RNA sequence: GUUAAGUUAGAAAGGGCGCACGGUGGAUGCCUUGGCACUAGGAGCCGAUGAAGGACGGGACGAACACCGAUAUGCUUCGGG
RNA sequence: GACCGAUAGUGAACCAGUACCGUGAGGGAAAGGUGAAAAGCACCCCGGAAGGGGAGUGAAAGAGAUCCUGAAACCGUGUGCC
RNA sequence: AACAGUGGUAGGAGAGCGUUCUAAGGGCUGUGAAGCCAGACCGGAAGGACUGGUGGAGCGCUUAGAAGUGAGAAUGCCGGUAUGAGUAGCGAAAGAGGGGUGAGAAUCCCCUCCACCGAAUGCCUAAGGUUUCCUGAGGAAGGCUCGUCCGCUCAGGGUUAGU
RNA sequence: AUGAUCAGGUUGAUAGGUCUGAGGUGGAAGUGUGGCGACACAUGGAGCUGACAGAUACUAAUCGAUCGAGGACUUAACC
């Protein structure tokens, strides 16, 4: 249970080539103005599905 | 052509680079949106200094909010805080608390 | 199946009882997603129970929900407030007395919050 | 799991105190060489 | 534009090699307040008339160095300036 | 001084026999450099600040508090070829 | 000119290269030295020039002398930085919900339920520690996360005995 | 395990409710009777039911967005 050799630079990058994290999914808010996630209520306008939520 | 830097903000540079690389080369007005809507540790810091970067237009040479894009931007290491976490068998292992420099250079197109 | 919520059955049951009492208390809950998903079904069977509204129903709902104060000036306890007001309000809609609104996750842990309200 | 050092001010000053070291001749040599060395805390 | 079987650029999730610009880190160069070894000279003891060395304390705020001793960041009394 | 020029030279060029370790005897470090002068950043913008971007001083700001020079390991960013 | 020779460990011999000082003579330098960085230049070698960029004051050459004089290895020593690897771990435990502060709230404060201990995880008080106690500010470091918070920092304040 | 696969996303039965069931536990409470009494009876195969199977638009699968074709030489063959 020990690394027998050091891992070289290209091996290190080649392992890390999948560890990049994906973008979220944005959608334009029902209330105008800004960006929001899908299926989340609006953070700024405070609305969802056209309806208003306090 | 505006530039702002972070200059040793206490955060691991790799954990910075992961959320940092996804805004490379796209329009700022939606880049700020995707970045404050992704939950990461680094997102408020890069949010802050990116808004400072676009904010270098007020008492500055004049550009405008639209037609403006990130040209190039990167994360650079700062000096590391040496810390010694105690460990079993009295071994006294050593840990590194890293700091990072974050660069944003933004130009109009 | 049904979720475990990261705790064994005793404090799990105590947890759900406490949340549903809170729901009847203030008709609107902010909590995480999975607590909301397993919350919905149980509070709405208590709503069916209150709609039934007989004495066997009173004792059954007493055996699960707990006695807080719900309208202090009338000293209305949660049981009687349920059994009088909310059953009379929602007697007509034969199911689905709950709504889930999802939000952005918390700063602390990225736990996905949800809005629960009774409607 | 009683460790190797229990603190006691009285026994400490009795067995390593300034009077205790000055009482002996050999302790006087200890004082002299420590003072020549220049230690801040010169005796216990 | 159908065959048919043949021949070939082409890519890049990423990477490799060169180039450029960075950061980190403090090597190198330069410098010296210090130190080493000596030369010539002086001096080669102090202490109950209380030593060596300390503790405490003293300043327009308070710490530490340095100075001093309830006469406490000094004083009297000769000289230099 | 055909002695050293800060991993050297005393352990100690720097509040060192200190910090620290040991119950005690004892052991015993690391740590020099802005500028000629602080003339050390008025004022504005981002921000809670930190930090930056401007304006100003200087011969220099890449000279802005380990601040002369800033090699290498290491780590990034664009790319010419594959 | 001719002839012959020219693998090589231990080894032995001869030629040299380079560094720091020191004298002698010569000169180079803010019109930019040393050092650094980059080049497709020169010699048989160790190496040595030239041209740019940085740098902002010292240094070559000639001949001779004197050396703390040449590093890749010693499980060498010191400093810095990689690899594991975004992995292991995050140190016995039941919270949850609403309000409030705040730039930011699972972690701070208020309230309601629930839970745990209870010959103790309660209350006094030794040894020991020495302000950690209280109040008001602050959140760079300490807090195995966060932290508006404290046993952290800062500024004050606090211990009264004839028994 | 996460990816992945599959069923679904408002002209829809995907999941959770509601109603009806299967099945399981088995005689709920509250009444009234008898009994001093612990109790036993009737109301009544009552009451309750996690995953199971049918219906039901009650609640949630909304507005969005992103990716993703335009095609080289010869022999046969015919526009």
């Amino acid at each position: 249970a020990v690394p027998f050799r050091r891992t070289s630079k290209m091996k290190k990058r080649l392992r890390r080539t999948h560890f990049k994290l994906n973008v979220p999914g944005m959608t334009e808010c029902p209330s105008c103005g800004e960006m929001k996630l899908s299926h989340r209520v609006c953070k700024a306008c405070g609305s969802y599905n056209g309806k208003d939520i306090n | 052509q505006a530039k702002a830097v972070a200059r040793t903000v206490r955060i691991a540079p790799r954990k910075a680079r992961l959320v940092m690389d996804l805004i490379r080369g796209k329009q700022v007005g939606e880049a700020v949106s995707i970045l404050n809507l992704t939950p990461r540790a680094a997102s408020p810091i890069i949010e802050k200094v990116l808004k400072s970067a676009i904010a270098n237009a007020e008492h500055n040479y004049e550009m405008d909010a639209n037609n403006l894009v990130i040209s190039q931007a990167f994360v650079d290491e700062g000096p590391t805080l040496k810390r010694f976490r105690p460990r079993a068998m009295g071994r006294a292992s050593q840990i590194n608390k890293r700091t990072s420099h974050i660069t944003i250079v933004v130009s109009e197109k | 199946s049904y979720r475990k919520l990261g705790r064994t059955s005793a404090q799990r049951k105590a947890m759900l009882r406490d949340l549903t009492t809170d729901l009847i208390i203030n008709e609107r809950i902010e909590t995480t997603e999975t607590r909301a998903k397993e919350l919905r079904s149980v509070v709405e069977k208590m709503i069916t129970l209150g709609k039934r509204g007989d004495l066997h129903a009173r004792r059954q709902a007493a055996a699960y929900i707990r006695n807080e104060v719900a309208n202090e000036e009338n000293n209305q306890d949660a049981l009687q407030k349920l059994f009088s007001d909310i059953a009379t309000r929602y007697e007509e809609r034969q199911g689905g007395y709950t709504r889930i609104m999802k939000l952005g996750p918390r700063r602390g842990d990225g736990a996905p919050m949800a809005i629960i309200e009774l409607v | 799991m009683k460790r190797t050092f229990q603190p006691n001010n009285r026994k400490r000053s009795k067995v390593h105190g300034f009077r205790s070291r000055m009482s002996s001749k050999n302790g006087r040599l200890v004082l002299a060489r420590r003072r020549r060395k220049g230690r801040k805390v010169l005796s216990a």
